[PDB]
């Protein structure tokens, strides 16, 4: 089971009080190292890659950049899929991996049973209920079930109850569930929207359009799509395009610089926009804390910003400021 | 040792739902249960339930329904013996709003109380990923003989009660024996496990006698 | 896994002498209740009646015969079914039967949705439990027995016909199976007949097939069949209505060449046994497993130590017996239900 | 703390494969084509996906014998004619056999069971699925039974007589001095019948 990120810190007040701790760190200027160590720290880091989304790329780019800024001495090996056991050998003090599927669970588990490496979660912000025990080093992310939430909020203002929609999942797993399932239960909750179809897709922008080409051939009457990633939504609007669908409504998810083109083209017509840097820097904060014998919250969510096709290009350009502070230099 | 008998007991109920939730996830890919939302034939999906529940009677559930994205579209028929009627079977799909989960839901019912765990799957269109609707699955927890059987068998412990908060909902007494449930819930070795369902603790508890 | 009949008898030598004590019961004359109750008793009947073959409309007719010659005060709901049909009716008949709380609910046990509504019921403080059509007791239910289970033994019946198509035709003899639909029957009746024949005279199973249990169900089986594998000197069915429509398809494609068993023997398998139609049926000396019931339920009332079991006797009816025969046998068989 | 919960886990896991595998329209078509490339890449498929839980061997019927086999029954000693006879002891569907045979190279004691293949249309009995376990030196069996049972050794025992074991050969004691150091016993039941089998875990 997992935690919602607000249950948790209900739930400890401890890690309430140190998660808002770690926000006012990432929010105030570098803080360097006060205990200076005897060799240069090792992180081991596995991503994604090979995606539209810049999300993980950037955020490599905002943990170096504050980690060199708060005077700490590291090795940063890195890998991008298209093996974790090759990962395993490396001994690191630090490994940051994510965790979607089962097969990450798997993983995982046995990384926090069978090993002493210290372990970032990125892209997840809701603590495993079962492993109250032994918790991993840092949970990092946007929190997908507020993001989902605010999109809902936002949709559920610009059409009437009883609107069609249809929803293009991740892949199947975590995101799935945690973006696309919420928004499906609030805006039926709360606007009585009715959904006509969902589709998982394989979490490129090829599935992205075969999905949508596919659910708009077998249920054309949308007001709108919802997709739960960046590279899905963008494959959704070349399938759009070439339907001469453009009645139909479509939201990103995560407002990088791709996103934001397409918003700005009016490809897109919503997003949810996060304060992309502030995840890299939490984890250098975090590293940092660690060196200095400090107590590290379990969970860090950063912020939102909601973006629409309307909004000025002096809008965006504050907000690409705010959120791009470190990773466009 | 009373925490290892209270890990063994929950380690027996996990996996007797561990198990029947393998068998749902299983069955779930089925063609016959796919190919019903566009074929709607029932002859075709009842005689392929049967002969799922005939292969498998220790795993097969209470009762079982199909919906697509606006409701339930198929029914097994089973859940109306447990006093579950149409509309309290809508809001047990209304409760189950993930996939992949257990619920513990308590319900009224006109016979009483019902005390159930529900999960749901979607049911994919493999060549387009395109989820045509949910298959659920209900343990009735009430009277349930084979799991208080399985309980007391494999842990060896002389019965067991379920009891929610402490109302008594199933038991593997024989009849034979110097206590009866009464007994027992008045709290010689009773030994209280309580019931985890997703992580989370409900209501339920078993009571364990040696 | 189930306990066999004479298996279960042997292990508990108790139980043998239960159960012949009932025999003797049902076999001999009513001699009426000892101990008269404050009340009616209720009782409540859910059962697969809605056939061609009569048993349960029978097994009802003398079950009630005999609770009136025992001079037993009762109230009787009654409920009939077709087989795998009518499923929200039957859910909803045993339910209400629980909720009413029947002093006795008679069902039975095929499938495992039958299996699953009768562990729910094992527990009952009010309810006691007859399970009708089946004589071999769940092993995992042991100590938490159901008050009767009753029938004619599947197994037996399928043995006594096994034997006998053993004699009629050589080794390595070409059949087919139309089977019940899928479970407990279909094992014990189906299985049963093919595992004794293959091992004791090579016969050569060319088809086999699950049919919904009624008579256009096993026309269709066994037109798919005999399609498929029209080389077959008999068929073996497991079932009374699927019989029936095997009878019907083998007309439809000018096949009596073929032989047919019937299963039970009620009157439409007896005329069509003297009409010549079916070759063959192991018949039921029908009206003991009602008349059993009633007695059970006697013994209950005074007291007495019921068995957790009762079987009741076959004979071997062929088309070739006298009008003589049958009727003398329709008179054993059906002593309560014809009169 | 008990293996007895993790043994029929483990074939009730088997099971659950089994029964929804002979569902498939790859084991159907089989019986019309006969395409053994095919059959042995599925069967391959589930195998590498879930290592722990697979039969040690699989054979196929229709109502005239065996149409095909895995090929790994001969090296336990199960040749044409013993597996032959293994088809006709399991005579009911659906549920599992203890069987103890003689083979050329020692007793053999296995697990058994079938399940009819069926065209979900017609309602007609292609053949028979079966799916056998060779407990005799079942090692993978025996290191899952001690790992998930967090006991230090585990002894598969038919009748007083070793037939499996878990010991690593560096220990302070053999298998001999298991069974006459804390060893507690656990007799395994067969389809609601207690069978000869009993697990010998030591701590
Ligand atoms: C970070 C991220 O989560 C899923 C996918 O990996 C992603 O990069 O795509 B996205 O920008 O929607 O969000
Ligand atoms: C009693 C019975 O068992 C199965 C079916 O219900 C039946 O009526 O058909 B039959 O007469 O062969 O026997």
């Amino acid at each position: 089971g997992y935690w919602g990120y607000q249950e948790f810190l209900d739930e400890f007040p401890e890690q309430r009080n140190l998660t808002n701790a770690l926000s006012e760190a990432v929010r105030a200027q570098p803080v360097p190292l006060s205990k200076p160590t005897q060799r240069p720290i090792k992180i081991s880091v596995v991503y994604p890659g090979q995606q539209v989304s810049d999300y993980w790329v950037r955020n490599i780019a905002s943990f170096e950049k504050r980690l060199y800024k708060l005077n700490i001495n590291y090795q940063l090996n890195q890998v991008f899929t298209r093996s974790l056991m090759e990962a395993l050998k490396s001994k690191s003090d630090y490994l940051i991996f994510t965790l979607d599927t089962t097969r990450h669970r798997k993983f995982v588990e046995h990384v926090l049973d069978s090993t002493n490496t210290k372990l970032i979660l990125q892209n997840i912000t809701t603590p495993v209920r079962e492993w109250d025990k032994h918790q991993p080093f840092l949970y990092v992310g946007f929190d997908h079930a507020e993001g989902s939430r605010e999109l809902a909020t936002e949709f559920g203002k610009f059409f009437p109850k009883h609107t069609y929609y249809s929803v293009l999942y991740f892949s199947e797993g975590y995101i799935s569930d945690v973006r696309g399932d919420t928004f499906i239960h609030q805006v039926n909750r709360d606007n009585n929207f009715e959904l006509q179809s969902a589709y998982y897709t394989k979490a490129t922008k090829q599935s992205g359009y075969d999905a949508a080409k596919a659910s708009l051939a077998k249920h054309p009457d949308v007001d709108f799509i919802y997709a739960c990633s960046t590279d899905v939504a963008l494959g959704a609007v070349d399938a759009l395009a070439e339907l001469g669908r453009e009645d139909i409504m479509i939201n990103g998810w995560g407002g990088g610089s791709a996103e934001l083109d397409a918003i700005q083209k009016g490809d897109l017509d919503i997003t949810v926009m996060r304060m992309n840097d502030d995840t890299g820097i939490a984890m250098a904060e975090a590293i940092k804390w660690d060196l200095e014998d400090k107590p590290v919250p379990t969970v860090y969510s950063g912020d939102f910003e909601i973006v629409t096709k309307a909004d000025s290009p002096e809008r965006i350009e504050a907000l690409k400021k705010r959120a791009f502070r470190y990773s466009d230099n | 040792s009373k925490q290892q008998t209270s890990a063994l007991i929950h380690n027996i109920f996990d996996s007797h739902f561990a198990a029947i939730q393998i068998h749902h996830d299983s069955n779930s890919k089925s063609e016959v249960i796919r190919d019903f939302y566009t074929d709607r034939d029932t002859d075709v999906l009842n005689f392929f339930f049967l002969s799922i529940d005939q292969s498998d009677p220790s795993h097969t559930p209470e009762f079982r329904f199909l919906t697509d994205h606006k409701g339930i579209i198929w029914d097994d028929g089973n859940a109306h013996f447990y006093g579950v009627n149409d509309l309290i079977l809508d809001s047990l799909a209304n409760r189950v709003s993930f996939s992949n989960n257990w619920y513990y839901i308590n319900v009224m019912t006109s016979i009483g109380s019902r005390h159930m765990l529900v999960r749901r799957v979607p049911i994919l269109d493999p060549s387009t990923g395109e989820v045509l609707g949910f298959s659920f699955n209900a343990v009735v927890l009430d009277n349930n003989f084979a799991l208080m059987e399985k309980l007391k068998s494999e842990s060896n412990v002389d019965n067991v009660v379920l009891v929610a908060n402490s109302v008594p909902l199933a038991n593997s007494l024989i009849g034979d024996e110097p206590y009866n449930v009464a007994d027992v819930l008045q709290r010689l070795l009773v030994i209280e496990t309580p019931i985890v369902v997703n992580a989370v603790t409900t209501e339920l508890c078993l009571l364990t006698v040696q």
